[PDB]
């Protein structure tokens, strides 16, 4: 069920991403306060997806960029991260570095976009 | 409460002169230190509200100003119809205290 | 639709939004843009904003209703010099108290402004139109810099061209996010407290030979003008009914005198003398240029009115406005005040402005000025400009003149050499 | 903090279409209710009595009610007031 | 505006003396009245003061417990009661008020304008 | 920064379409009127997101089609 | 009129909401951006 | 004398509701992540 895997390690979490994402969109004070929510409900949920297209992933829950990894940002081993840890935990041990990261992501896709204008296969 | 007292007791002076007395509060009273004029045989009335600015019908003769503990009343000129004992209050606290009168003889 | 942000004051209430500190806007190099100041609807949800604080302000006040009732007035002859003869009444009424099977008798000093006679018996002066509210004397209407900020999927474009007068083509345009501050103070013939020209005084106008049309006057100087209300009134209250409360002059302490404001004369001449340098732009260096006063009309229009320390005066500005220009001392300005206000060119929803303890001085600067020409014809080429009335628009069309609001459209299309792939 | 502040709602909003008591803000006439009372009841429970409105604005009745001593005030058969004429209305 | 006491009389130590100011030409309950008094040569001295919309007293130490005061809001007129009498309050007593302050839902404000409106005063006397 | 393209050749342009793509989605009287304007925002950005899905253009900031450009 | 603007307000954010709510399930299923697109589910005789 | 006294107080609503919703904690979901492996676009 809904974060079920959220005490699991982040190769078995990564197995569960689809319960998780299809929880997401599910007197005039009373009123105003509930078209508040629901609003801001959908605005998250489209920052999101505005991100992944930007970055070049559309309709992946897992998408591959062409971004190296810092040793700066995290130095740990793929078995240490992806068998040992969970996504709470990793979350707070890169939370420092989320936005560079992002940056880079933006970077990398325009990039990818320059060197489809040329016709040329650029090998 | 705030003890008040003045310094010029029994002064005289001659007609058409100028005439000033003092006044001095304990603490500090805000600038709210009134005067006051009475006569024998009269109610007091108001000359002076806050430390400066007269009382409707009060002569502009009359005037005054001061600090925070050290005020002073100011008759401009002199006239036979000054003869009054003076007193000063301040109207700053609840106890309302009045300071001991000085009493103002012609010379 | 815009919404505002700022740095117990209305202003401050609505405009919760904080600001950025240091704001930063893109200069857009090689783009021209046509502005219209006459055409910008950002005036229109400002004044439409402002006139909604008001009406949310006062919602919760005290109604003044029961006060509508026949008053016993008198002319205060005490201590009153001849300038101010006849303006204040002295009046008495019999006044409901928290029980409603008692009264009480109050008396209170009124300006001759706010009543008038009955038919000696004398009502207020809303009675035969509508009912008042007092306005909160907590509740703060000072003016404090507004910042009017654009939602996503819009932008504001900002004009630089230092000589823009509102209308056409602008080349040095930037994008920002929120406006400059904007101090929203509400005057009549002269504006206060405004952003001022740079580099000269300059005159902005729909249609410059247009009658019908106003003229803005920015001026790139300020004015001092130092505003009083002399005497030392006293501030007095009543319960009217349970939990609510009446504020009235009680009193008034001292000889009294006319409220006024001034200016100083050698500046305000200046100041007179570069606007005319710039009428002649337009009009003719051979032509004569006069200044009059106000043509007639109610009080709020023929007169300079403005909020002073929350106290609300109406100044004779003909001392200003009476001068002929062909090719140390002030000026005082007498002014009245008066309580029971209908703002905003309404009919109804009066507001009573309650009284003010002590002496009131406030010192501003005149920035502008709104001037309108007499119509004429050719004649003998000699134009006349008095103070205009105006519209409360006026005064913030005359801010906003140099922002537009635009809406960004991210699609389009353009030939290229490439094809599906597949 | 929700819940507080949707429960202050609740109750601020369900009196509102109530009717309002401001006409029985008069200054009462009251007795006590000495009419079979133990010793621990003297004095809490007074007989009052008023001109209150009707449904024609000519007209006034006079009622007789009882009112605990907490509600009721005396001004300075007494006459008294209800405890909050000084402060606010009171909706029923 | 007017303030109008009554009341000189010769009591005898031991009882009590009830003065009055009636006053008019102002709203009732608006200005605080104040009571002072006038001894024999000394000095001027505060009583105290009654707040007429209310009630609220406010008295000098000297006569706390000695001295009382009321109101009377249907016939615009105030009182002051001295409980028991020495030879010592032989004085005149005036009404005077005070020209400031003004209440509201926060509670009372006082502004600091001085005593006006003094009354005639009235001669007690204490002594057989 | 934003716009600072504006005044740009259309190829030098198109270098940054992103930064225009990120601006996108950024008292009872009050309230509701800023509730229809950030409906409107949601509304519109849709649309213009379904065109592209119709075109075949989805998730993508530049697209190549088969529709041929006319002379006129 | 409050009423009424919160009725309409009301009925845009609900089609808003559907809309998505579509548009993620062709995500997750793996169509999104497509009008017709084929799955590797059999179908069912039953 | 380490004698303490304990008295009745509240008042304050607030303080009553916290006694039912002591357990309970609200959180937002976030969604996004990223993590290192050996995948590279192509
Ligand atoms: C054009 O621009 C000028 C300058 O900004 C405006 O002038 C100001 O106007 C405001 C409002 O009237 C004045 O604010 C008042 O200040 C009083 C304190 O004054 C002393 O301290 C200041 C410290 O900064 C000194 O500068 C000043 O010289 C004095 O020594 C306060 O006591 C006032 O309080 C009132 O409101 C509060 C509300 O909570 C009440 O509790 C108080 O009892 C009282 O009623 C008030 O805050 C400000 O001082 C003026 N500035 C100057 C330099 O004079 C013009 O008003 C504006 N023109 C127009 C038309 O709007
Ligand atoms: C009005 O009343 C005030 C007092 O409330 C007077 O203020 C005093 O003025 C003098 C003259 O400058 C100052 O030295 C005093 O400090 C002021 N009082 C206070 C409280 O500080 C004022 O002069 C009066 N004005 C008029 C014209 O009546
Ligand atoms: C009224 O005009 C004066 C100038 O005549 C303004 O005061 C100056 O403001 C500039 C702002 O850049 C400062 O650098 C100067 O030092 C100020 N001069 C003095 C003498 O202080 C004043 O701010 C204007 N008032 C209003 C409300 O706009
Ligand atoms: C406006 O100017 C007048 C003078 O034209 C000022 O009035 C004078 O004030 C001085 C004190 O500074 C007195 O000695 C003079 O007798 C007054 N003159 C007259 C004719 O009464 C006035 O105070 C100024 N007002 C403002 C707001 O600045
Ligand atoms: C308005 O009031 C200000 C004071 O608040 C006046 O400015 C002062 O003027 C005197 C000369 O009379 C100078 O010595 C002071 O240095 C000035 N003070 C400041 C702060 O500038 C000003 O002149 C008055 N303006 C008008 C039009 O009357
Ligand atoms: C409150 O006062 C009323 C008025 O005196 C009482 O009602 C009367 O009771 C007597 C019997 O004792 C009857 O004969 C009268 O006809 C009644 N008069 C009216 C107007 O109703 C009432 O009983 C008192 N209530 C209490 C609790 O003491
Ligand atoms: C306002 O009007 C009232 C009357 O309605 C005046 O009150 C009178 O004041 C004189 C002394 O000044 C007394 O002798 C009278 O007995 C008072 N009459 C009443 C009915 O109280 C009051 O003085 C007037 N105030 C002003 C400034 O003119
Ligand atoms: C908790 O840890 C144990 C370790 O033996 C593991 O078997 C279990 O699956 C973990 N729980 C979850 C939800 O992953
Ligand atoms: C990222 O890698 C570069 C070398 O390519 C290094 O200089 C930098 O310090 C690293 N981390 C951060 C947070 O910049
Ligand atoms: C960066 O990491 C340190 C701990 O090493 C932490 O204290 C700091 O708050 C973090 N900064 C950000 C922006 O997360
Ligand atoms: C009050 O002023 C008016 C001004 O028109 C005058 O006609 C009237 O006689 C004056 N009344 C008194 C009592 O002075
Ligand atoms: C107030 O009521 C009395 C009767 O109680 C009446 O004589 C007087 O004229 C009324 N005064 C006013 C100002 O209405
Ligand atoms: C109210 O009375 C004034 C003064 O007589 C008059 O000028 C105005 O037209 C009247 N208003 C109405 C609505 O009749
Ligand atoms: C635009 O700004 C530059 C300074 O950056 C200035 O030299 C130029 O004259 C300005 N253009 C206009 C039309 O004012
Ligand atoms: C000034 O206004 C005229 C219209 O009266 C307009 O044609 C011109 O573009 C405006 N701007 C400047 C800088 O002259
Ligand atoms: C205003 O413009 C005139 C133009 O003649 C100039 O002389 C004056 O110095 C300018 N004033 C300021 C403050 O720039
Ligand atoms: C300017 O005003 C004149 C009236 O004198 C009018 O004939 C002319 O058409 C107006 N200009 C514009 C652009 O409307
Ligand atoms: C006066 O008007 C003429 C046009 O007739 C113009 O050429 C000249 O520059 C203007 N100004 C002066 C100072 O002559
Ligand atoms: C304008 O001035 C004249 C005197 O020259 C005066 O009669 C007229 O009433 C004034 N206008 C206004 C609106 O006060
Ligand atoms: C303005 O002052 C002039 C001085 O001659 C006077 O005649 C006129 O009536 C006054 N106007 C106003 C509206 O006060
Ligand atoms: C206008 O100026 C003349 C002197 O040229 C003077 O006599 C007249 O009174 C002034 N008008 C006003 C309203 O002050
Ligand atoms: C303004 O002052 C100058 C002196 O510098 C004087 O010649 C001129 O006549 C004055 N202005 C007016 C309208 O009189
Ligand atoms: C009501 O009880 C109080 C108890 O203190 C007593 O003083 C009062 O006289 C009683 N009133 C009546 C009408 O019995
Ligand atoms: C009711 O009103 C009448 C006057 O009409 C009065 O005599 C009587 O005392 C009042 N009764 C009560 C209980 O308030
Ligand atoms: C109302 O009356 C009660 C009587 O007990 C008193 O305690 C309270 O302070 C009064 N409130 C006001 C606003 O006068
Ligand atoms: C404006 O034109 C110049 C022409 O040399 C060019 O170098 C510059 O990049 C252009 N500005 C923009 C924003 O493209
Ligand atoms: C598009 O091309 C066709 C020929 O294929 C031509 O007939 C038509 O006029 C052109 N333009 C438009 C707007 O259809
Ligand atoms: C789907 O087919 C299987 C046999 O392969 C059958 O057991 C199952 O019941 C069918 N699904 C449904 C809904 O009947």
């Amino acid at each position: 069920g809904f974060l079920g895997a959220a005490g699991s390690t982040m190769g078995a979490a990564s197995m569960t991403l689809t319960v998780q994402a299809r929880n997401l969109l599910s007197d005039t004070h009373w009123g105003i306060k509930q078209l508040q929510a629901r609003v801001l409900a959908v605005e998250h949920y489209l920052r999101d997806q505005q991100l992944l297209g930007i970055w070049g992933c559309s309709g992946k829950l897992i998408c591959c960029t062409n971004v190296p990894w810092n040793s700066s940002w995290s130095n740990r081993n793929l078995s240490e991260i992806w068998d040992n840890m969970t996504w709470l935990q990793w979350d707070k041990e890169i939370s420092n570095y989320t936005q560079i990261i992002y940056g880079l992501l933006e970077e990398s896709q325009n990039q990818q976009e320059k060197n489809e204008q040329d016709l040329l296969e650029l090998d | 409460d705030i003890q008040m007292t003045q310094s010029p007791s029994s002064l005289s002076a001659s007609i058409g002169d100028r005439v000033t007395v003092t006044c001095r509060a304990s603490q500090g009273i805000n600038m709210q230190l009134c005067w006051y004029q009475l006569k024998p045989g009269k109610a007091p009335t108001l000359l002076i509200y806050g430390t400066s600015g007269l009382q409707t019908g009060v002569s502009s003769r009359f005037s005054g100003s001061g600090s925070g503990t050290n005020f002073t009343l100011t008759i401009s000129s002199l006239q036979p119809e000054d003869v009054a004992t003076y007193y000063c209050q301040q109207d700053y606290t609840t106890p309302f205290t009045f300071g001991p009168g000085t009493k103002l003889d012609i010379k | 639709t815009l919404f505002c942000a700022s740095d117990h004051n209305v202003w401050a209430t609505h405009c919760c939004v904080p600001t950025d500190p240091n704001p930063q806007e893109i200069h857009l190099e090689n783009v021209t843009e046509e502005f219209n100041m006459w055409k910008n609807n950002m005036v229109e949800q400002m004044h439409t904003d402002i006139i909604s604080l008001w009406d949310q302000s006062l919602k919760p006040c005290v109604k003044l209703t029961p006060l509508c009732v026949t008053l016993q007035c008198t002319n205060v002859t005490n201590n009153i010099t001849d300038d101010m003869r006849g303006e204040l009444k002295n009046c008495s009424f019999n006044m409901t108290t928290e029980l409603r099977d008692k009264k009480q008798k109050v008396y209170s000093l009124f300006y001759r402004l706010d009543v008038v006679q009955i038919n000696k018996e004398y009502r207020l002066i809303n009675c035969n139109t509508s009912a008042i509210t007092q306005a909160c004397p907590k509740v703060s209407f000072e003016p404090i810099p507004i910042h009017y900020c654009a939602p996503a999927g819009f932008a504001i474009l900002k004009c630089k061209d230092k000589k823009f007068n509102g209308t056409g083509p602008c080349t040095n345009v930037s994008t920002v996010q929120c406006t400059h501050g904007i101090k929203p103070v509400v005057s009549t013939q002269l504006l206060l407290n405004g952003s001022l020209a740079e580099e000269e005084v300059i005159i902005r106008s729909e249609n410059i030979t247009n009658n019908a049309k106003n003229i803005l006057v920015q001026l790139n100087e300020s004015v001092q003008i130092n505003c009083t209300r002399p005497n030392n009134n006293t501030v007095k209250s009543i319960r009217i009914g349970p939990g609510q409360w009446f504020y009235y002059t009680g009193d008034i302490i001292g000889d009294i005198r006319q409220a006024h404001c001034n200016v100083s004369k050698a500046t305000w001449n200046e100041t007179l003398g570069k606007v005319v340098k710039q009428l002649r732009k337009h009009f003719g260096n051979n032509t004569i240029i006069r200044f009059a006063n106000s043509s007639g009309g109610d009080l709020e229009v023929t007169t300079h009115s403005f909020n002073c320390g929350g106290e609300f005066f109406y100044c004779n500005t003909s001392g200003l406005f009476n001068s002929t220009w062909i090719s140390n001392d002030s000026i005082t300005l007498p002014c009245r005040i008066k309580q029971i206000i209908n703002m905003w060119q309404r009919i109804g929803q009066a507001m009573y402005a309650p009284p003010i303890q002590g002496v009131i001085r406030c010192v501003s600067n005149i920035t502008g000025l709104i001037l309108t020409r007499d119509g004429g014809s050719t004649n003998s080429t000699t134009e006349t400009f008095r103070p205009g009335g105006g519209d409360m628009r006026d005064n913030w069309r005359s801010e906003l003149y140099k922002y537009k609001v635009v809406k960004i459209e991210p699609l389009g299309v353009a030939p290229t050499r490439c094809k599906r792939r597949v | 903090e929700q819940m507080h502040t949707d429960i202050i709602s609740l109750w601020d909003q369900s009196l509102k279409p109530c009717v309002k008591l401001t006409p029985l803000c008069v200054t009462l006439q009251c007795t006590n209710v000495t009419n079979n009372i133990t010793d621990d009841m003297r004095g809490e429970l007074k007989n009052c009595s008023f001109n209150m409105t009707t449904e024609l604005r000519d007209k006034k009745q006079k009622v007789y009610s009882l009112f605990y001593r907490l509600d009721v005030v005396q001004i300075n058969n007494k006459e008294y007031r209800l405890i909050n004429c000084n402060t606010s209305a009171i909706t029923q | 505006v007017q303030l109008v006491q009554s009341g000189a009389e010769v009591k005898m130590p031991g009882t009590s003396v009830k003065l009055s100011c009636k006053t008019s030409g102002y709203t009732f309950t608006s200005y605080n009245i104040n009571w002072v008094r006038q001894a024999p040569g000394q000095a001027l001295e505060w009583m105290g003061w009654i707040n007429p919309n209310n009630g609220t007293t406010d008295y000098a130490q000297k006569f706390q417990g000695r001295v009382t005061m009321t109101r009377d809001t249907s016939t615009t007129t105030a009182y002051m009661q001295l409980n028991s009498l020495r030879s010592e309050d032989t004085a005149v007593y005036y009404c005077a008020r005070a020209r400031g302050g003004y209440e509201d839902d926060d509670g009372y404000h006082y502004t600091g304008y001085g005593l006006d409106s003094w009354g005639q005063g009235v001669v007690v006397t204490v002594s057989s």
